[PDB]
C-alpha cells in the first residue's frame, strides 16, 4: 500500500505571491502522480496529469515538478478563484490519494 | 613479508638480537593488521 | 480483431539491450538494467503509448 | 466526456444501495471506471475499479465484500452496490474515468448518501 504524505495540511497566503505544495510518496511512483483541484461543493477537476503536464484548459501559472518519491506543485501569480483543496494521487499502483491542503487567503 | 625477511637476513650474524626481535614482532603485527583490514573492507562494502 | 475494432498484436522477441554499469563496487554492486521502447516516425501528437494495466502490474 | 451519476439516497442502516453512473460521450469498454468515496471535509479514498470489457474488478482491501462493482455495456452504465453498510459511510461517492497518464480526468457529480433513522 502506497501512502502519499501531502504537506502542508492547511496554508494561508495572500494574492499575487508564489506558493508551493509538496507530496512525498512512501514507495516509488515514477511520474504517475496527478494533481486535482477540488472546490467546495463541486467535483474534483484534474489539473496535472502525470508529473509536469497541465491538463487541457489549465492556466500556465500551475507547474509540476516530478521525481521518484517527492513531487511539487508550484502556483505563480495566484488569482482569487484558486481557493480550493489540492489533492495529489499516484497511479503507479492502485490509486491512493493524499489528505489534501485547504488553501486559504489572509 | 618478503621485505621483513630480507631485513632479518641482512641483520643476521651481525645484530641477531634485533633480527629475532623484529621476527617475533612480525609474528603478531602482520596477522592482526590483516584481520583489521579484512574487517574494515567487508564492513564498509557490505553496509552499502 | 474484436468486433468493435479493438486489436491485439503480440510478438515473441529476444531483446539484447544495453545495461550501462558502474563497476566501482565490483563484485558487491547493484544495477538497474533499463529497457526503453518507443515509436519511430510517429511523434507524441500522433501515437501515444500507455500501459494496459496498473503500471506496477504491466511488466 | 460527461458522467451522470444518480441522486442522493436516504437509506436505513443494514440495507443495500445501488448507485449508477451513466457515461455519455464515449464507450466504457475503452477506459477503466474508478469509484471514489469522500467523507465530509476529509481526503479522497479509493473504492474499486472495473474493466468493462472483461469484468475484472479490483477493490481496496478494506472494501472487499462490502462493495461490489458491476457494469452494463448496453446502456453504458457502471453500478456500485454496497452490500452491508453501517452508519459511518455517509460520504459522497464519485465516479471517474481514467485519463491519459492513468489520472482520472473526468469525474462524476457525487451521490451523497445518508444513513440514519
Amino acid at each position: 500500500n502506497i501512502v502519499m504524505t501531502q504537506s502542508p495540511k492547511s496554508m494561508s497566503m495572500s494574492v499575487g505571491e508564489r506558493v508551493t505544495l509538496s507530496c512525498k510518496a512512501s514507495e516509488y511512483v515514477g511520474t504517475y502522480v496527478s494533481w486535482y483541484q477540488q472546490k467546495p461543493e463541486q467535483s474534483p477537476k484534474l489539473l496535472i496529469y502525470g508529473a509536469s503536464n497541465r491538463y487541457t484548459g489549465v492556466p500556465d501559472r500551475f507547474t509540476g515538478s516530478g521525481s521518484a518519491t517527492d513531487f511539487t506543485l508550484t502556483i505563480g501569480s495566484v488569482q482569487a478563484e484558486d481557493l480550493a483543496d489540492y489533492h495529489c494521487g499516484q497511479s503507479y499502483s492502485y490509486p491512493t490519494f493524499g489528505a489534501g491542503t485547504k488553501l486559504e487567503l489572509k | 613479508a618478503l621485505i621483513e625477511f630480507a631485513t632479518v637476513n641482512y641483520f643476521t650474524k651481525s645484530q641477531p638480537a634485533r633480527a629475532a626481535k623484529i621476527d617475533r614482532l612480525s609474528r603478531i603485527a602482520f596477522p592482526l593488521l590483516f584481520g583489521i583490514f579484512n574487517l574494515v573492507y567487508w564492513a564498509t562494502y557490505l553496509n552499502r | 480483431i474484436t468486433e468493435d475494432g479493438t486489436l491485439l498484436y503480440t510478438m515473441r522477441l529476444t531483446v539484447r539491450a544495453e545495461c550501462p554499469m558502474h563497476l566501482e563496487d565490483f563484485p558487491m554492486d547493484a544495477h538497474a538494467c533499463p529497457l526503453k521502447f518507443g515509436s519511430y516516425a510517429y511523434t507524441r501528437a500522433e501515437v501515444v503509448y500507455e500501459w494496459t494495466r496498473e503500471p506496477a502490474r504491466s511488466v | 466526456v460527461q458522467l451522470q451519476q444518480s441522486g442522493a439516497e436516504l437509506v436505513k442502516p443494514g440495507a443495500s444501495v445501488k448507485l449508477s453512473c451513466t457515461a455519455s460521450g464515449f464507450n466504457i469498454k475503452d477506459t477503466y471506471m474508478y469509484w471514489v468515496k469522500q467523507r465530509p471535509e476529509q481526503g479522497l479514498e479509493w473504492i474499486g475499479r472495473i474493466d468493462p470489457a472483461n469484468g475484472d474488478t479490483k477493490y481496496d482491501p478494506k472494501f472487499q465484500g462490502k462493495a461490489t462493482i458491476t457494469t452494463d455495456t448496453f446502456s453504458n452504465t457502471a453500478y456500485l452496490q454496497l452490500s452491508s453498510l453501517t452508519s459511518e459511510d455517509t460520504a459522497v461517492y464519485y465516479c471517474a474515468r481514467k485519463g491519459l497518464r492513468w489520472a482520472m480526468d473526468y469525474w462524476g457529480q457525487g451521490t451523497s448518501v445518508t444513513v440514519s433513522t
